[PDB]
RNA sequence: GCUUGUGCUGUCUUCGUCCA
């Protein structure tokens, strides 16, 4: 049913072995005059949610 | 009972003749020299600074792939099996690789023999990197341009090819019985006649053709077998061979144990 | 299309991330396995567990 | 008190969450983190 | 991208053949001829050699990202 | 994500048993013996090993699933004998076999080096 | 008034499978439920598998009501009704 | 004397996967 065989010793060789890369992406957004995000690291104290 | 015969041997390969055995036992012996002898490979590398073009996992695979000297691998313990702390001189092997390009122009290209061996068991023949000759330079690693460099520790384990690949003392073992086909144990795909669109095996010469008038003989059994036994350079052919029977013999052993030990 | 695209089967747990099928049971699925994908449920009573093991069985 | 490197002259400084985000030398927009210091680990497989 | 280091069906050590191959190849020998030279008699082994792409060289040319 | 580990193929468990042996009652003297952590190499060895013996009358074995490395094996013999002995016969027997295959293997190496 | 006489019952005296198959299912939800049982188990403990043997020996406590198109019924004991 | 935090958008568009 159109499956195949694949060598294990092969794979352990590097066949077909591939690369994945992924990339996020975030910014600073501007709401007001002041008020503006900012990247840092948050605390269960000052920072809510 | 058992006759064994040599037609050819060198370091890296020997080739054989098997005569009065069975089939299974030899094809036991063949995958028990593919999959089951130990030998001695890289398995944990810690990355100290990677900074040329090839990603860490990249590396560390070409690593793993390295064969490296396993000849008193049988005096090593397994990982596992060793009661020490993290990894000690009993069941790893350190080796370091150091490499940098200096100068603003080349390249620098980064050889299996800049691993040098910094740690081991006291006076076993294991964890050298296998070289060809004193001249050669070995497995090509990785290159490198200006202001690029690798700096990486590596630990050499014991293990079976069971595991991973790795870990195989062979490359390809060729097995071959009966060139002429007396057995009839294979069924010879044809056009218009089987005898000539068929190559002759590299053994028909080693064999009595059968004669025109000979009838089928349903009593035989497959006795001769030709076996060439290819290494990677981490064990001689000739230590392959025994190190297999003996890893045959010690499996058998373990089952007899657990029969008598049933009791 | 019809009643034997659903049917009910007996759980087996195994390893690797793929669902395993008899070959015979491909016919009335209509599937193949060269990148299909198939749904399960899992019945969450008595009552239901025993319809599906006496009738889609 | 966080490295960074230059995108451009590969020129290495630091950061104190108030400076612009530029190189210091060839003035490029663009600026990379440097690698961690924990312990890096492959299994060689 | 750089020459593996065994090959994939058999996992003959093939990585410390590229240089040579490369060498043959410069002093006029043909491909066929030059694999016989570096002992690749299966070719399982040939089709590892006889097809691989340096990719690295390419990857060479761009500037480091760190010094 | 669900690969089982690799060293699952040979290393055996503390609470998994290398050996179980049961009575198959339908026919006389004969056993089911349980194979755990191994596969063909081992079970066609002593399989046509045992098969060349007289009072051995029924030898086989299966691999019932690829992905679990276990075999099971069915063992009749004669009335006077059991199937543990020839079992344990046909273990020593093979030992033997590869003793002397090794032996004559160092002489000839000896020999033609 | 939609019930109907014991005497003139007209339907089929076998259990169907739909039948069958509810009666299974709420018998085993109700052992499951801690309800007594009435039949002796030797060793089983699925809910499902005793209801099975208590269907087997016809000692389900239970009623079928069957309906007809009109609004009228029938009602059926587990105990009389043949099953295969 | 010091104690571990408890969740997620909507609407379109495009490109794909397995049948048909
Ligand atoms: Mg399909
Ligand atoms: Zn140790
Ligand atoms: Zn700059
Ligand atoms: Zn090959």
């Amino acid at each position: 049913e159109d499956s195949m065989i694949m060598n294990q010793s092969s794979i352990d060789r590097g066949l077909f072995r591939s690369l994945f890369f992924r990339s996020y992406m975030d910014q600073e957004k501007r709401f007001g005059i002041s008020i503006v995000e900012e990247f840092e690291k948050p605390t269960r104290a000052t920072t809510l949610r | 009972e058992p006759k064994v015969n040599i037609i050819n041997a060198q370091d890296d390969e020997v080739e054989l003749m098997l005569s009065d055995v069975n089939l299974s036992l030899a094809n036991s012996l063949r995958r028990t020299m593919l999959a089951e002898v130990p030998t001695l490979a890289i398995d944990l590398v810690e990355i100290k600074m990677n900074t040329s073009v090839l990603a860490d996992e990249f590396i560390s695979h070409r690593l793993g792939l390295i064969p490296l000297v396993s000849e008193d691998v049988e005096e090593m313990k397994y990982s596992r099996d060793c009661t020490c702390e993290d990894y000690c001189d009993e069941c790893s092997v350190v080796l370091e690789l150091s490499a940098r390009h200096e100068g603003e122009e080349g390249t620098t290209d980064v050889y299996s023999s800049s691993l040098i061996k910094v740690s081991g068991p006291g006076n076993l023949n294991v964890g050298e990197p296998v070289r060809r000759d004193d001249y050669d330079q070995g497995i090509l690693l990785c290159k490198l341009r200006n202001h690029q460099e690798l700096n990486i520790r590596c630990i050499a384990k014991k293990g079976i090819a069971k595991e991973h690949a790795k870990w195989s003392p062979c490359s390809a073992i060729a097995f071959e019985y009966d060139p002429h086909n007396k057995l009839k144990h294979t069924d010879f795909w044809f056009e218009v006649d089987a005898k000539k669109e068929w190559p002759d095996s590299k053994y028909a010469t080693w064999e009595e053709p059968p004669k025109p008038g000979e009838v089928f003989d349903y009593k035989a059994k497959p006795n001769r077998f030709y076996m060439t036994v290819e290494t990677t350079g981490s064990l001689k052919a000739n230590q392959v061979f025994s190190r297999g029977i003996k890893t045959l013999q010690e499996k058998l052993a373990n089952v007899l144990f657990e029969l008598e030990n049933s009791r | 299309l019809h009643k034997m695209s659903m049917m009910a089967h007996r759980v087996k747990v195994m390893p690797y991330s793929t669902f395993r099928l008899n070959l015979s049971v491909t016919s009335p699925y209509n599937a193949d396995f060269d990148g299909d994908e198939m749904n399960l449920h899992v019945p969450q009573s008595e009552e239901t567990r025993a319809e599906l093991s006496q009738l889609c069985a | 008190g966080v490295k960074y490197t230059c995108g451009a002259c590969a020129h290495n400084f630091s950061l104190n969450k108030s400076d612009p985000v530029r190189c210091k030398e060839c003035g490029h927009r663009v600026i990379y983190k440097a690698r961690t210091k924990r312990m890096i680990q492959f299994d060689a497989r | 991208m750089i020459i593996p280091v065994r090959c994939f069906s058999c996992g003959k050590v093939v990585g410390d053949k590229w240089d040579a191959y490369l060498r043959l190849l410069e002093e006029g020998k043909q491909e066929g001829d030059a694999l016989d030279e570096l002992k690749l008699k299966r070719y399982c082994c040939r089709r590892m050699v006889l097809t691989h792409v340096d990719l690295i060289e390419k990857f060479l040319r761009y500037n480091p990202l760190e010094k | 994500m669900n690969a089982p580990d690799r060293f699952e193929l040979f290393i055996l468990p503390d609470d998994v048993p290398k050996l179980k042996i049961t009575p198959d009652s339908r026919v006389p003297n004969c056993i089911i013996i349980k194979f755990e952590r191994e596969d063909h190499t081992l079970a066609n060895l002593l399989r046509e090993e045992l098969a060349l013996y007289p009072d051995v009358t029924f030898v086989a074995y299966k691999v019932e699933h690829p992905l679990f490395a276990n075999f099971v094996m069915r063992l009749q013999t004669e009335e006077g004998t059991r199937p543990k002995q020839a079992l344990e016969r046909a273990c020593a027997s093979i030992i033997n076999k590869l003793k002397t295959l090794d032996h004559k293997f160092n002489e000839e190496w000896n020999i033609k080096n | 008034e939609l019930a109907i006489l014991k005497e003139e019952r007209t339907t089929t005296p076998y259990l169907t499978k739909y039948e069958r198959a509810r009666i299974l299912g709420t018998r085993a939800l109700q052992i499951s439920m801690n309800a007594p049982v009435l039949v002796d188990i030797e060793g089983e403990t699925d809910p499902l598998q005793i209801a099975m043997k208590e269907l087997s020996q016809r000692k389900i406590p239970l009623v079928i009501r069957r309906y007809l198109p009109d609004g009228s019924y029938e009602d059926w004991g587990c105990d009389e009704l043949i099953v295969d």
